[PDB]
């Protein structure tokens, strides 16, 4: 099952279109859920990814004036509970232990990010944990270059294929790793 | 705008002319302060022409007109949007020059067949026995492959035959075994059965034995193995430890050289640095003035509010009044039908109301008066602040000058 | 019968062991036999536990220059043994053919030293079969050799099986099996390599010779010399580089494929002439004809090796050796067989070590 | 029990981070993924006009038509006959012929209308022949080069109905305008026009036009672009402001602007900074920081704050960040019990703790006065915080106590979760100074002791669901920050877990599955003195 | 005579190859003959086996012939446990030789292990060497933490005085905000007078409803009778009298006001004709300055 997953556009202050070659793998319709950590900020960017695909979910982050979006929602594809947040409701931003803190509150598989601002996955306590960074490459306060990155994954049942796209000028890079439900 | 004041500070500060103790406005100018201020302005950005007239203040009246419109020309080396010229250089609005300024700070039968013959045979006489020995030496050959093949044969055959001879041998010791256990073959049967079952009882004695001298030395190889290892990762932990402190400490010393010198640095930048007034005064003044905006902002938020309901009262009020009135109206126009002084007080009814919508009416007229009243209060307010009558007397006395100046020139002029 | 089990008591020479410790390592523990320090070296390079867990085999027979040997792995299962041990591998060491009874006896060697920890009492069982070929076991219902002949043991080979997976794949393994030729198996599958090995004897088993079944040969020199000790030979293997070696094989079998292979010279000694298309015909009814069974197949087969040894017969003189016959191959050929049945007559004669030369 | 000081784990994020990563293969050229892609005059002239938009003779017929018809159009004073059929013939005109021809009758359109009032009444006309300007025009800069659209708009005089039109037309261009660009005079115009609109705005009208002709206002502000020209760009950013006052939203988006203006000169400078670079960085810096008072939308106007921190923070100003956060803090007892949004009123406190939440950790991340006291600007914030009328669920109180526990954990730390570029924090002076530590520890055990206050007070209070929660945080976190070498201090801990458990209103299930991550965790060998744990801590249940 | 070299040359080449190949005869049959005794002496000591062997296989006949007198199950029973005895006899001396040895085998083992080890003092001298550098690394984050201490005073006093250019911002800012104060005020000052009005426009709304239903009842009430009603009559001239009083004070306040107004809106007229003589006086006196340097063209070509 394809389900797009995605953070943190910031599109109107600092993102006011997606680059070429990312928008061109947005090919619509070849994914089934769409999932927002939050701060895409726009009801228009968000109509942007509905016409993407249908099946959208977003979490209320900062810029996103909708504050009727959760804080935060469980989402659930192939065997896995799937957690969003926003990381500016993560304490240390990204400390692990927290992440698995917040696993066990919501005894989830997976769980992903957005605020915080590296490439970030890490599965460990056989739990799993993502940041795709800002798929528009909103700058990170923290550091000084941020390329923009985006995943998409093969969920199946119990497994999850990985698909890492990263854009490097013209090079779309991708990397992959099987996520599993043992 | 006393910001903007605390502005003419900034642009004497930037000019280096001073800022004497009431020139904190431009009300305390005189036409040479600005102009001068200007001659620097170009002098600074256009010193082509701004170098062309000294800070010197002119007395020859003609060039002050001149300087003025070399003025005008400054203003044309971009144009500010608007007018120009000695008529403004005297002694404007402070708007005016306020504006014009601000304009400036920015971009700052032979014998061979017989005998050879004979000497030829020599060569095939050893030929031929040539031939015959090497005939040998293959036979030879021969004969050492056949007999070698042979050799081994009987080799191998004597091998097998002694490996008959010890099974013969094996046997026939037990055929005699068998011979000499025959007279008595139950007894001894039993006996030697017996034998072998404690000889295994006694196999299996040594096995405890043996086992229990092996435990010892395995427990002990265990023991060695473990401190092995555990010495093997503690030296290996110790080591990456040393090794990170070592290259931490490297790079710690490179942030001291940076720091230690850029320190000094920052010595020369204390050397260096104007004492002025600070970041935080103006951070303050701006946030009193926020209040300002707040605050009256939320006054006529306040007003907003007064103004709905006062208005809704005011609406009922006038359904209340128009229902009234014709109700009223109606009942006393029905008595008034009874009586010629009852019609009289009809008429009073009438009367009166008008007497109230003629009132209400001129209150209106008032206050849309007053109204007038601001707009002309502040069309005055502007034309004070064109200083207009005091513009009268500056000009008034200028052209007196100039044109008994200019009947002079005029006199001059038919004189030489 | 007492003569057999007191042969088997000979042949039996005694059990192997190896385990691993906590410090860090496998190591070998010891055992009953009569050691060789040398095959002992060997039998560890047979040790499965050598690679913890390459693929932890729990089970392996074996034989070595025609002595057997038997082994058993569980790493630790649940027992009450010194914990020190993270892993075992019990082994026997023999010159015997019952893989299964050698199972059950060690089944109960094994649990009764789960529960005691003990090897000595394991070896009172040791000396219990010593000297009676039967043990009682305090864990388990009692064994006894009487339980279980060598010919049960042969019979457990399924022929059809084999017969129906390999066509005339099992044609080139016939006309290598019975010319006494150098048979390889390769599957990466121990287990399966030793079914299937272990079957292998069975075929043609009324040819009896049940001591070619070393189903654990390695490549070192002296295995592959011991190997060829062997002529007529079947040796086991769990990797391909044995297939390299036409030379040291006149058949490679890939297991793991179902496949069989022919040596240079085999190509014409196992050429699909005329006999070898009547074992084309034998083979395909051993997987489609099913009227009989395993050892009914090898009582067929016999009717074709009588039908050999018959035409070799008359045509061959019975020497002054005795014990076998000298054939005159050149009257064998005025018989005229065509040729691929003169050929495996020849070879056979060869295999019977009945030639003229 | 005593006040039995805190003590913390010490974690290597960057082994951690090695330790938790998977690495991804990096994937194979063009390989495979689920979306690689792989009879009067007049009326005879409109009559005319519809059979010539529905069908005409060539294109130089149809000129000698235009200037016969509207030669005669000129000749007829009419000015109703002459509106009502030249409103029909004009899409015929700008469909097949140039700007010029039709220029013409924009001419005498503005003649005829001018002298009289009734092109007021014409307004609708007027609209529907702009509409149709619309549909057939497209280029911007031809418009400005047809001046005749100037003396078009003075010739109105009712302000509404030429907003309406600066709504199409700006609607229109919009549509037209994917040009990120500039040409003054273009800005020129529009910026009047939008003053148009801007102007025409009172207090009274409708929040909702006021937003959608903002919105739009803004759209073409997204627009507006002079490329590498900062100064330029700034400037008429601040007019921007000056003008644009009627609705703040719109002008957040300068504040936007400044801020990506800012921050990505300070990239493409790459810490090559300059007395320029820096100067401009200030002014951005103070811009924003005037702006915000400018504005009224508090809860946005903080994580504004905070944005604004963080670029000073980017952007070497501390002190500046300072005066931001006093002013954050004077927010913070500025929010209301309830606030309305979409109309509509929300518990507040759950918004702006999720601020404090991003707050705290953008706390550590400063680099401190020396002359201030050491991070007294958290305290004042937390107690600040703390002195708000919280009623009850204060509990998210105690959560922010739990996670300025973490901070507090952090500073702990004698090197930072991250650090950031020249930014430097105490660590990068102090590099672990004892006396820093303990005093931090002593804050955290002031925490503690408020924590240990209300959790046995809803312990008073039978809220045994909530306090159960709460131990459950404590718990957590002591485990993530913490070392049960304080033997003391890992069997308080038991104390919370059987406490929570003897109350027994938590959920059982967490509590299971906790301690089976408590003893998973604790099977690593450190932990095995939280294996200690796991072990002396049993469990009760709702099981 | 004919004579040829060729017979010379390979006449010597032929004899050197035969006699040299005739040696190689000889050595190779010196080995066929040793090779002949050798496989000889190889029969003769296979028949020596034999006949060694026939005597054996005689042997076993005459042993075999002993040992018919009997049972030969019993025979075979004592054969078999003879056999048993034998192995047993041989495992078990095999074994304690084996036992010793593999003693003696992991008792070297052991020597190995004891030997490897019969690190810790290079550890003892790395913690101490660990500390020295953490020591003075901890005395480096002290002189770091003061120099760091004197980089935020410079700084902040670098920046406590912002650049002109920082002014920049600052002072357009306080432009619009005189533009704000004053706009806004203005606003609101108005406002409040709209406020005055709609006020005073309730305040009459009230009290006239409120009179008029009054003055109704009275009506009402009076003209019941003639003299009443006569009376509301006077009465009500005396109320309009004093609404009318207001009108008048109201209307006394407009010409007030209006004379105020007038008074002003003149003066300000006064004053923009007079500004206005004010710009055309400055335009005369510019006239004067042109007059001024045209005349003074001429007086520097005729004076000077």
């Amino acid at each position: 099952m394809l389900v797009l997953v995605l953070g943190d556009l910031h599109i109107p202050h600092r993102c006011n279109s997606l680059p070429a070659k990312f928008k061109k793998l947005l090919v619509p319709g070849k994914i089934q859920h769409i999932l927002c950590t939050g701060n895409l900020c726009t009801k228009e960017s968000y109509d942007y990814l509905k016409t993407l695909a249908g099946d959208v979910h977003i979490v209320r982050g900062d810029f996103d004036e909708n504050l009727n979006y959760p804080e935060q929602k469980v989402v659930t594809v192939g065997q896995f509970k799937i957690g969003l947040i926003h990381g500016h409701q993560v304490i240390p931003w990204g400390d692990m232990a927290s992440l698995a803190l917040l696993q066990r509150q919501f005894d989830v598989d997976i769980l992903i990010s957005g605020h915080t601002h590296k490439f970030e996955a890490f599965e460990h306590e056989n739990k799993f944990y993502i940041n795709p960074g800002s798929a528009t490459g909103a700058y990170n306060a923290l550091e000084t270059n941020i390329i923009p990155s985006f995943v998409l994954m093969d969920i199946q049942a119990s497994t999850v294929v990985t698909y890492v796209y990263q854009l490097i000028g013209d090079d779309v890079k991708v990397e992959r790793i099987e996520y599993k439900k043992p | 705008m006393e910001e903007a004041d605390r502005i003419l500070i900034h642009s004497l500060r930037q000019a280096g002319t001073a800022v004497p103790p009431d020139v904190q406005t431009l009300r305390a100018f005189t036409t040479e302060l600005v102009v001068e201020a200007v001659v620097r302005c170009l002098r600074v950005i256009n010193p082509a022409v701004g170098s062309g007239l000294s800070p010197l203040l002119p007395l020859a009246m003609s060039a002050r007109f001149r300087l003025a419109m070399s003025l005008a020309q400054a203003c044309m080396d971009l144009g500010y949007p608007l007018e120009l010229g000695y008529q403004n250089f005297l002694y404007p609005s402070e708007p005016d020059l306020r504006d014009l300024l601000l304009f400036l700070a920015e971009r700052l039968r032979r014998p061979e067949q017989v005998t050879w013959a004979a000497q030829e045979q020599e060569l095939e006489s050893l030929r031929e026995q040539l031939e015959g020995v090497n005939r040998s030496i293959e036979e030879v050959e021969a004969d050492m492959k056949t007999l070698g093949v042979s050799f081994v044969q009987a080799e191998s055959e004597c091998r097998h035959s002694k490996l008959s001879t010890a099974e013969r041998e094996q046997a026939l010791r037990l055929k005699s075994r068998a011979v000499e256990l025959l007279p008595d073959g139950t007894a001894n049967l039993a006996k030697l059965q017996l034998v072998v079952e404690n000889s295994a009882q006694r196999v299996i004695h040594l096995a405890g034995q043996w086992e229990k001298h092996r435990v010892p030395l395995l427990a002990e190889y265990r023991h060695l193995r473990k401190l092995q290892d555990c010495r093997e990762l503690e030296s290996s932990r110790r080591l990456a430890e040393i090794q990170e402190l070592h290259q931490s400490v490297r790079a710690a010393a490179e942030e001291a050289r940076r720091k230690e010198e850029v320190y000094k640095q920052l010595m020369s930048e204390l050397e260096t640095l104007p004492r002025d007034v600070s970041r935080l005064a103006y951070t303050q003044r701006i946030l009193e003035i926020v209040g300002n905006i707040r605050k009256q902002k939320e006054e006529i938020t306040k007003i907003l509010s007064d103004t709905k309901e006062l208005q809704k009262e005011i609406n009922s009020l006038s359904g209340k009044l128009d229902r009234t009135f014709a109700v009223t109206d109606e009942l006393v126009f029905k008595d008034a039908k009874k009586d010629d002084a009852v019609r009289k007080a009809y008429k009073y009814l009438a009367a009166l109301h008008e007497n109230c919508s003629q009132l209400i009416q001129t209150i209106e007229d008032t206050g849309t008066i007053m109204r007038e009243v601001r707009d002309l209060e502040e069309q005055i307010e502007t034309e004070l602040g064109k200083k207009t009558l005091s513009n009268l007397e500056k000009i008034r006395e200028d052209y007196r000058a100039l044109r008994q100046e200019n009947a002079g020139l005029l006199g001059r002029v038919r004189e030489a | 019968m007492a003569a057999a089990e007191v042969a088997d008591t000979q042949l039996m020479l005694g059990v192997g062991l190896i385990e691993k410790d906590t410090n860090g390592e496998v190591l070998w523990v010891w055992c009953y036999p009569s050691t060789t320090a040398t095959l002992r070296n060997l039998l560890l390079r047979k040790c499965c536990l050598t690679d913890e867990n390459k693929l932890l085999h729990p089970f392996v027979f074996g034989q070595y220059r025609r002595t057997w040997f038997y082994i058993t792995t569980i790493e630790v299962p649940d027992s009450s043994i010194l914990k020190k041990v993270t892993h075992f591998s019990i082994v026997l060491t023999a010159k015997d053919f019952n893989p299964e009874k050698y199972a059950a006896f060690t089944r109960i060697l094994c649990r009764m030293y789960l529960k005691h920890g003990s090897p000595v009492k394991m070896m009172e069982s040791y000396i219990a079969v010593l000297t009676k070929g039967i043990c009682q076991s305090e864990e388990n219902g009692s064994f006894l050799s009487k339980d279980f002949d060598a010919r049960k043991a042969y019979l457990a080979g399924s022929i059809k099986d084999i017969v129906s997976q390999f066509g005339m794949e099992t044609v080139i393994l016939h006309t290598a099996l019975m010319l006494k030729k150098r048979i390889v198996v390769y599957h990466p599958k121990i287990e399966a390599v030793q079914e299937f090995t272990r079957t292998l004897p069975a075929l043609v088993w009324h040819r009896q010779d049940w001591t070619i079944l070393h189903s654990y040969v390695h490549l070192n020199a002296d295995e592959l010399e011991a190997l060829q000790m062997c002529t007529g030979y079947v040796a086991g293997f769990v990797d391909l580089e044995v297939s390299n070696r036409p030379d040291l094989y006149d058949v490679f079998v890939n297991l793991a494929e179902s496949e069989i292979t022919i040596a240079p010279l085999a190509k014409e000694a196992m050429a699909m002439g005329k006999l070898h298309k009547e074992m084309g015909q034998l083979i395909v009814q051993s997987a489609e004809d099913p009227e009989k069974s395993e050892s009914h197949v090898i009582q067929d087969i016999a009717l074709k090796t009588r039908e050999i040894f018959t035409n070799l017969a008359p045509f061959s003189e019975v020497s002054a050796d005795g014990e076998k016959r000298v054939l005159n191959l050149e009257a064998l050929k005025q018989k005229r067989f065509p040729p691929a049945t003169e050929n495996f007559l020849y070879h056979l004669a060869a295999a019977e070590q009945m030639l003229k030369i | 029990m005593a006040v039995f000081p805190w003590h913390s784990r010490n974690r290597n994020y960057k082994a951690e981070f090695a330790s938790c990563r998977l690495e991804a293969v990096p994937l194979e050229f063009g390989d495979y993924h689920p979306l690689k892609p792989i009879f009067p005059k007049h009326l005879l002239f409109r009559s005319l006009g519809l059979n010539l938009a529905l069908a005409d003779p060539p294109e130089s017929d149809r000129l000698q038509i235009l200037n016969e018809a509207w030669k005669v159009i000129t000749k007829l004073k009419n000015p109703q006959d002459y509106i009502n059929c030249a409103e029909v013939w004009v899409e015929y005109t700008c469909k097949h012929f140039t700007k010029r021809e039709v220029n013409t009758v924009l001419a005498d359109v503005i003649k005829h209308m001018t002298p009289d009032r009734a092109f007021e009444d014409s307004y609708p006309q007027l609209q529907l022949i702009i509409k149709k300007v619309i549909a057939h025009f497209h280029d911007f800069s031809v418009l400005f080069s047809v001046e005749k659209f100037l003396p078009f708009l003075d010739m109105f005089q009712k302000e509404s109905v030429r907003v309406e039109v600066c709504k199409c037309i700006m609607d229109a261009f919009i549509k037209h305008q994917q040009e990120p660009t500039k040409d003054p005079v273009i800005l020129n115009a529009l910026l009047h026009v939008c003053k148009t609109m801007h102007d025409s705005v009172n207090a009274l009208t409708l929040e909702d036009e006021k937003r959608m002709l903002s919105y739009l206002i803004n759209g073409f502000i997204k627009m507006v672009s002079f490329g590498r020209d900062f100064e330029q760009q700034l400037s008429f950013y601040v007019e921007s402001r000056s003008m644009f006052c009627n609705l703040e939203p719109v002008l957040v988006q300068l504040i936007h602007s400044v801020n990506r203006l800012a921050m990505e000169t300070r990239k493409v400078m790459k810490g090559n900074h300059s007395r320029k670079t820096a100067a401009f960085v200030r002014a951005c810096v103070a811009y924003c920081f005037i702006t915000i008072p400018s504005l009224a939308g508090i809860f946005t106007r903080l994580n504004l704050y905070l944005h604004s921190g963080q670029v000073a923070l980017a952007n070497q100003c501390l002190s500046q960040a300072d005066a931001f956060f006093k002013a954050a803090i004077s927010l913070v007892p500025e929010v209301p019990k309830m606030i309305n949004i979409d109309g509509k009123m929300r518990p507040s406190e759950s918004f702006l703790l999720e601020f404090l939440c991003n707050f705290f950790s953008t706390l550590l991340i400063v680099p401190d006065h020396p002359e201030h006291g050491v991070l007294f600007l958290v305290r004042e914030l937390l107690n600040v915080i703390q002195d708000y009328t919280w009623e009850d669920n204060s509990d998210e109180k105690i959560r922010i106590y739990t996670c300025v526990l973490h901070l507090l954990s952090a500073m702990s730390q004698e090197t930072y979760l991250y650090h950031i570029d020249k930014v430097d924090s105490n660590d990068s002076l102090y590099g672990g100074d004892s006396k820093f530590l303990a005093e931090n520890n002593k804050l955290c055990e002031t925490v503690m002791a408020q924590i240990l206050e209300h959790l046995k007070t809803l312990a008073k209070d039978e809220a045994l669901k909530r306090q159960s929660s709460l131990g459950l945080s404590f718990f957590n976190s002591i485990l993530a920050h913490g070392d049960l070498r304080n033997n003391k201090l890992n069997q308080l801990s038991v104390n919370l877990w059987h406490l929570a458990q003897r109350h027994g209103c938590a959920d059982t299930r967490t509590m299971v599955k906790t301690l089976e991550y408590i003893k998973k965790q604790s099977k690593q060998p450190d932990m095995t003195h939280l294996t200690e744990l796991a072990l002396r801590l049993p469990l009760q249940t709702r099981t | 005579l004919g004579t040829s070299q060729l017979h010379r040359r390979k006449v010597i080449s032929l004899n050197k190859q035969i006699a040299q190949k005739t040696k190689h005869l000889e050595e190779l049959r010196a080995s066929h003959t040793s090779l002949q005794a050798r496989y000889n002496e190889a029969k003769k000591t296979l028949t020596e086996l034999k006949t060694y062997s026939e005597k054996l296989d005689k042997e076993q006949a005459a042993l075999e012939k002993i040992e018919s007198k009997a049972d030969p199950s019993i025979l075979q029973n004592l054969r078999a446990l003879v056999a048993m005895n034998e192995n047993l006899k041989s495992q078990e001396q095999e074994f304690k030789a084996h036992c010793r040895e593999e003693m003696t085998r992991l008792q070297q083992e052991i020597e190995n292990l004891k030997a490897e080890r019969a690190a810790m003092t290079h550890d003892e001298d790395l913690d101490r060497r660990y500390n020295m550098e953490k020591e003075k690394l901890y005395k480096i984050r002290l002189l770091q933490a003061r120099r760091n201490r004197e980089i935020a005073i410079l700084h902040r006093k670098i920046d406590e005085v912002p650049s002109r250019a920082e002014l920049i911002q600052y002072q357009k800012r306080f432009i619009e905000l005189y533009r704000q104060i004053s706009a806004v005020h203005k606003e609101t000052k108005q406002f409040f007078t709209l406020y005055n009005t709609l006020d005073d426009k309730k305040v009459y709304l009230e009290k006239e409803i409120s009179l008029l239903n009054s003055i109704h009842e009275n009506f009402s009430q009076a003209m019941a009778s003639p003299a009443a009603r006569d009376q509301f009559l006077r009465q009500m001239e005396q109320i309009v009298e004093g609404i009318k009083q207001s009108r008048m004070k109201m209307e006394k306040k407009k010409q007030e006001n209006k004379m105020r107004r007038d008074q002003l809106n003149d003066q300000y007229l006064e004053l923009l004709e007079k500004q206005r003589l004010y710009f055309k006086t400055v335009k005369e006196f510019k006239e004067e300055g042109r007059k001024n340097e045209m005349l003074l063209s001429k007086v520097k070509a005729k004076a000077s």
